[PDB]
RNA sequence: AUUCGGGUCUUGUAAUUGGAAUGAGUACAAUGUAAAUACCUUAACGAGGUUGGA
């Protein structure tokens, strides 16, 4: 075993018994693990193990994301923040520091973010639509980077609604792409397109795409930053 | 080049599909007709409009067609092509279990076995349309079909 | 040609300045021509430096802008107008060799054919 | 061949006389009545054929003589039932009674000794028979199958004729009259198709009725359907069917959509309606049964304009899932096979006053 | 029902039961109510399948929630008998996923897409 | 396209299994040249071996 920092702060790889790498954060609250995932002591520091295949951000930093805008002390909005999942790691992320904000209107399924939420002061749960930022407009302050993972066909239109509230001007967008959600007839390859166009004639400059394959099928995350 | 490369998509439908030739040149032509005549809509509702409408419109189908819309049909030209292709034996009859994956079909599409709820149907490109019923008949018996029913969950598309 | 497809309709067809004074001054219909050949739903666009190109030909030859601004083409906001057409669709088609290609600029074709996965249009 | 019966009036049902006869067995199945001394027939997943005396209508059935099939017959070409047995008919002459069910075989046997006479395979790993139905005055047998195949017989020939090809789901239920013809259904094809044997024809005729859209037609001045599970031919160009949200449909031969339909009739019990699990037209007449598991057998009669039926009566003594309704006459007695369960295995939550055996009602006039 | 989100007209309720037999030939399916959860944890499942018959409603009750976080499309059937008798078994099973369509990917495709907008989107 | 990077990972058995695959002959009457009527349609009986590059 051996743990290292990589380009982006506070996410680490791991030097593995039989020689497998995979992505770690720095966990916030030792000794406890929000899904199954493993922990991981390495010269008396405990990480918690970033499986790619269920939290989106993994997979876009294993597919070659060139700079990651959520680091230490940052201010993330999280729009569809679902069961905890990604959001503890942008949570394990951020540190004390900085703050997130999810957003979920799932009452079944923010049942199991309370717990996460609970545990972690960075993580301010909210059950509301994010269709409406005006519901949620009076406890959430303005941040740096709008994290926005919601199944909706109009999901772009959600995002940039929201971003128009709560995004800083230079601010970044991180912005998953549901092909089969927005439409399981169209061709993935087509949606992709149509939509970063949205962000584009609205004022989104279009810094990366990822294709999240393997990882995730007829998905795509967009990074851009709002003017 | 895209002749080239269009090449390449050709070889692609080859077996996105399971024929050997230029069929993918049957179903083209065809779907050209089909838009062609079709979107010489142009028009209006010309009473004529109205007959070929319901009437290309009942180019539905089953295995073929589209699902419930239309109207524009030249989302055929895109489908068709890409769609006209399954629906008939050499396609959707494979994704019903029977066939162990294409080939190991046409095969006994014609070699006597596989047969439309009665008589068989070696017209290897035949076209589905109310399927369940596209069982094996057989009439010792018809053995690579009969026994090998894996399809007893063929629950597909 | 190893290039593997995933084009699906509506084909989205970059129309450049050329061929749109071409078809206007000659009567030629570019939206039925284009779904016409490629036989599905098109969307038809013309970036906003080819449009642009256009105006400054709509000085002395009425028409093909009005066609060209027409919603059958819909405007592509590419984020560099200011360079030539043909420059611009290169760009726009460098990133996105998914659009396909009307142009009478067989010198843009030319090097367009490089890239793979570009169909290609044009007016004989 | 139309309808010339009409004693639908006359029925004395308010004072009709019950009964029921317990049986040994689990989940009778079917019932078959022989009429040319009367008959009848019950069938088990239990395995076990059971022949009855039903002639005296002031006693119950009296039970003559059984056979048990089992383990023993498992091959398929065995004289004797192996799997859930599905279905009875007993022949129009008196001779034969025909059995089949799961284990994809018909058993002819005499009525004589209870024996065997002659077995016939329907030859697919998936043909299991779910209902049989002969041509009155015929020896011709129709078995609708679980292949979605309708396989026809001559019995005397112990043959089979030929494969009838249409439906796109299970064949469950299936009704003849004295023509070469008949009427089949699909359960959840939502269709019914009537079979002209000798034109080599058929026609289709369509249920599922989007509720929204009946709604919105409505309003020009309720309950989804997922199956339609029975049916019953009333003459040579009417017939009924049952669906498992309680409509009960009369349809003609020259219309597409039901010419009548009466919405749960069963009733209901956030709201779940009452399959139709029994349905038998008499004959030519303007009266017919419907059973349910509600606890009661509802006898309505047709207009004589048959553009409409309507509620005659109910006999309230029958508890339990009504599997199969018989009719013989002398004096009208209303036969009923009564299971704890549905015969092919649907899942019904809490039946009142679950039960095995056989329900008996007498009526006058 | 009330774990039961939308509501299935049975013409795509049939298109399902199909889609899973044409899986069980040509792909690879899993049957079973804790086989389908570890495929939803797992991310493997393209498109879960509900029976609305199951009893006790909350044996299934925590598949919608767990299919959203990891955004699998459900779809419900209304005979679980009939999805076990579909899935190649003789028994009933209550819910099932499709890990890998095979010669059903079109029609998978129309069904997750169909569920779509009888769900709301565009 | 690669120049180095990258991608990632079955691929060979000139290895060991599959059905009584199937073809071709044999009555087979024959819509049938009442003779073509064994050549049809059966039926079966039988029955798998261009280019460029060393």
């Amino acid at each position: 075993i051996t743990v290292k920092q990589t380009n982006m702060e506070n996410i680490y790889e791991c030097e593995f018994n039989d020689g497998s790498f995979r992505l770690c954060t720095r966990n916030l609250v030792p000794n406890f693990n929000v899904y199954g995932e493993r922990l991981i002591k390495y010269e008396g520091v405990e990480y918690r193990e970033w499986n790619a295949f269920r939290s989106k951000l993994a997979g876009a930093i294993l597919k070659g994301l060139k700079t990651n805008p959520i680091r230490k002390g940052t201010k993330v909005l999280y729009l569809g923040a679902a069961s905890g999942t990604t959001i503890s790691h942008v949570s394990d992320i951020i540190e004390l520091n900085g703050k997130a904000y999810g957003v979920e209107f799932s009452p079944r399924v923010v049942r199991e973010l309370l717990l996460v939420a609970q545990r972690r002061p960075n993580i301010f749960p909210l059950l509301a639509d994010a269709r409406f930022p005006q519901s949620y407009k009076s406890v959430v302050e303005n941040v740096d980077v709008l994290y926005v993972d919601i199944a909706q066909p109009d999901q772009t239109d959600i995002a940039i609604y929201n971003a128009k509230f709560f995004l800083k001007v230079n601010g970044d967008m991180l912005l998953v792409i549901k092909a089969r959600s927005i439409d399981v007839t169209k061709d993935p390859k087509e949606i992709y397109k149509t939509e970063v166009e949205k962000l584009e004639n609205s004022n989104f400059e279009t810094i990366q795409i990822i294709n999240l394959d393997p990882y995730d099928k007829d998905h795509a995350i967009v990074l851009s930053k709002y003017k | 080049s895209s002749r080239l490369d269009a090449e390449l998509k050709l070889a692609g439908e080859f077996g996105l599909k399971n024929k050997k030739e230029i069929y993918r040149i049957s179903f083209q032509l065809s779907k050209i007709r089909r838009a062609a005549r079709d979107l010489l809509t142009r028009d209006e509702k010309d009473p004529k409009r109205l007959f070929e409408g319901n009437a290309l419109i009942r180019r539905l189908v089953r295995v073929g067609v589209l699902s419930e819309d239309k109207k524009k049909l030249d989302y055929v030209l895109a489908l068709k092509v890409e769609d006209f292709l399954e629906r008939r034996l050499q396609t959707q009859v494979y994704k019903l279990g029977l066939a162990k994956s294409v080939h190991h079909a046409r095969v006994l599409i014609t070699q006597r076995h596989i047969a439309v709820g009665k008589q068989i149907v070696n017209i290897p490109s035949f076209m589905v349309r109310l399927d369940s019923e596209k069982h094996i008949d057989f009439a010792r018996p018809g053995r690579v079909a009969r026994r090998n029913a894996a399809r007893k969950a063929e629950a597909s598309g | 040609f190893e290039h593997n497809e995933a084009l699906v309709p509506p084909y989205n067809v970059l129309v450049d300045t050329n061929f749109l004074s071409r078809t206007v001054g000659a009567k030629l219909p570019l939206l039925e021509s284009a779904m016409d050949c490629l036989y599905a739903s098109v969307n038809i666009i013309i970036t906003s430096c080819v449009m642009a190109e256009l105006e400054k030909l709509g000085p002395r030859y009425r028409v093909a802008l009005m066609i060209a601004r027409d919603e059958r083409w819909q405007r592509l906001t590419c984020d560099h107008k200011g360079t030539y057409a043909d420059d611009c669709i290169v760009d726009r088609v460098q990133k996105h060799r998914i659009y396909i290609v009307a142009t009478n600029d067989r010198d843009l074709k030319r090097r367009i054919r490089k890239i793979p996965g570009v169909p290609i249009m044009s007016v004989q | 061949g139309r309808v010339f019966r009409y004693f639908g009036d006359k029925l004395l049902i308010s004072e009709a006389k019950q009964s029921f006869t317990r049986v040994g067995e689990n989940n009778l199945t079917c019932i078959s009545c022989f009429q040319p001394r009367l008959f009848a027939y019950t069938v088990s997943k239990d395995l076990q054929l059971t022949k009855y005396d039903i002639t005296d209508f002031s006693k119950r059935p009296k039970k003559l003589k059984y056979a048990k099939g089992g383990a023993k017959y498992i091959p398929n070409t065995t004289e004797g039932h192996y799997d859930e047995i599905l279905t009875v008919a007993a022949s129009p002459d008196g001779k034969y009674v025909v059995t089949g069910g799961r284990d994809r075989k018909l058993i002819v046997w005499s009525t004589e000794s209870l024996s065997p006479v002659k077995v016939i395979p329907t030859k697919d790993r998936r043909g299991e028979v779910l209902s049989l139905a002969f041509r009155k005055n015929s020896d011709q047998l129709y078995a609708s199958c679980a292949d979605f195949k309708i396989r026809t017989y001559s019995i005397n020939q112990f043959s089979q004729l030929e494969i009838l090809y249409g439906h796109h789901d299970i064949v469950e239920d299936i009704s003849a009259l004295a023509m070469e013809r008949c009427v089949t259904v699909g359960a959840r094809d939502r269709t019914a198709m009537l079979w002209k044997i000798p034109d080599e024809t058929r026609l289709t005729f369509r249920g599922g009725d989007e509720p929204q859209k009946l709604l919105r037609r409505w309003m020009k001045e309720f309950f989804c359907e997922g199956s339609i599970d029975v049916v019953s031919m009333v003459d040579d160009f009417h017939f009924i069917t049952g669906s498992d949200n309680g409509n009960i449909c009369l349809w003609s031969l020259a219309k597409k959509k039901p010419i009548f339909t009466e919405r749960i009739a069963h009733g209901i019990l956030l709201l779940q309606p009452f399959w139709i699990t029994s349905l038998y037209a008499i004959p030519y007449s303007n009266v017919f049964i419907s059973g349910s598991w509600s606890g009661s057998l509802k006898v309505w009669k047709i207009s004589d304009n048959l553009r409409s039926f309507e509620l005659l009566g109910e006999l309230s003594g029958a508890k339990g899932v009504v599997t199969k309704i018989q009719v013989v006459e002398s004096k009208f007695r209303i036969l009923a096979s009564i299971a704890k369960e549905h015969r092919l295995g649907r899942w019904i939550a809490n039946v009142s006053g679950a039960r095995n055996g056989i329900y008996s009602a007498v009526i006058d006039q | 029902a009330s774990y039961v989100k939308f509501e299935v007209p049975q013409d795509l309720a049939d298109k399902v039961l199909e889609a899973v037999r044409k899986a069980k030939e040509s792909g690879k399916i899993k049957k079973g109510t804790n086989e389908t959860t570890k495929a939803v944890e797992r991310g493997q499942a393209k498109l879960v399948i509900i029976a609305e018959d199951v009893q006790p409603e909350e044996i299934v009750a925590h598949l919608p929630l767990l299919c959203d976080e990891k955004k699998i499309p459900y779809v419900y059937v209304s005979s679980k008998k009939a999805l076990g008798e579909a899935c190649g078994l003789q028994v009933a099973t209550a819910s099932a996923a499709i890990l890998e369509p095979g010669e059903a990917k079109d029609l998978v495709d129309e069904i997750i897409k169909r569920v779509n907008e009888i769900k709301g989107k565009t």
